[PDB]
């Protein structure tokens, strides 16, 4: 998946 | 007659008018090889074993969906984020010295490493609230419009965004994706793309612009046709809004009526 850094 | 799959002086001129009048790039015989090799794999796609054959249903059929692979197959889209950097810190003054809606177009996007690079710089000089600013990028390649509009890339492509830059507006990908980023729909949200040629007589753009960015395209096109695009622009520029032309570039060799404001930096006047 994705996500913030 | 002929060889296994091979490309005669005839149909490479063919080849040559063709995209011109399509296009306006203006191909040389030391591309010959370029030519072969982007374009014998639109012939496998289809199934013709003869350029001839495929050159010449193009030409019966010029509404042919053929055409745009034809052209996506000609165009080099080369770029890179930030590239030529030196523009954004200037486009970040003006826009901040400036009120209403800062309205800004990329005329060259390809896959949207350009208009991203804009968006950042805006958001990070002017915020992200509606109606401050808002970027409009086109390109005749329809594929590297695909690719532009997902917003995916490659993280080590990135070499030149801050960390804040990538916590602000990228998110990261992971599993599968590692190694991918993609920019944040928020982001994404103040950018339009659309396809636009730039041989159009008349341009389908939302202008006036403050800035337009037609950065390393007009290299592609001969003087008559750099100077009628130069031309087009000019109605389309906001009072004192700037034109940035590629690294290549000399605009004010054209049209004088352009004056150099900063390294490939043009203003009207
Ligand atoms: N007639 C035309 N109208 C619009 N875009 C054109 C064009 N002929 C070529 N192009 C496009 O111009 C792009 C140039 S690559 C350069 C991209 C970006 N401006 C940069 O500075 O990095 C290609 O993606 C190609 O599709
Ligand atoms: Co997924």
């Amino acid at each position: 998946n994705w996500e913030t850094f | 007659m002929t060889q296994r799959l091979a490309l005669s002086d005839a149909h490479f001129r063919r080849i040559c008018q063709l995209i011109y009048q399509r296009a306006g790039i203006v191909l040389a015989d030391h591309k010959r090889d370029m030519v072969y090799n982007r374009l014998v794999r639109r012939l496998r796609a289809l199934g013709l074993d003869d350029f001839g054959r495929y050159l010449s249903m193009l030409e019966a059929n010029q509404n042919s969906a053929e055409w745009q692979a034809f052209i996506n197959a000609l165009t080099t889209n080369l770029t890179a984020f930030f590239r030529e950097a030196h523009h954004f810190p200037i486009l970040a003054e003006h826009a901040r010295r400036r009120h209403g809606e800062y309205r800004v177009w990329s005329a060259a996007a390809s896959t949207g490493e350009e208009p991203y690079s804009i968006a950042i710089t805006l958001a990070d000089a002017l915020g992200m609230a509606p109606g401050r600013w808002k970027v409009f990028a086109s390109d005749i390649d329809t594929e590297v419009l695909e690719k532009a509009r997902s917003g995916i890339y490659r993280l080590s492509e990135l070499k030149t965004l801050s960390p804040q830059q990538l916590q602000r507006y990228f998110m990261r990908g992971t599993g599968p994706h590692e190694g991918l980023v993609r920019v944040r729909q928020e982001l994404a949200n103040y950018v339009e793309f659309s396809s636009v040629n730039l041989l159009e007589k008349q341009y389908n753009v939302p202008g006036p612009f403050d800035a337009i960015f037609c950065r390393n395209v007009m290299i592609y096109f001969d003087k008559t046709t750099q100077e009628d695009i130069l031309r087009r622009f000019v109605p389309l520029l906001k009072p004192d809004g700037l034109l940035f032309a590629g690294h290549s570039e000399n605009f004010s060799n054209l049209v004088r009526e352009f004056s150099l404001r900063g390294q490939t930096v043009y203003a009207l006047s």
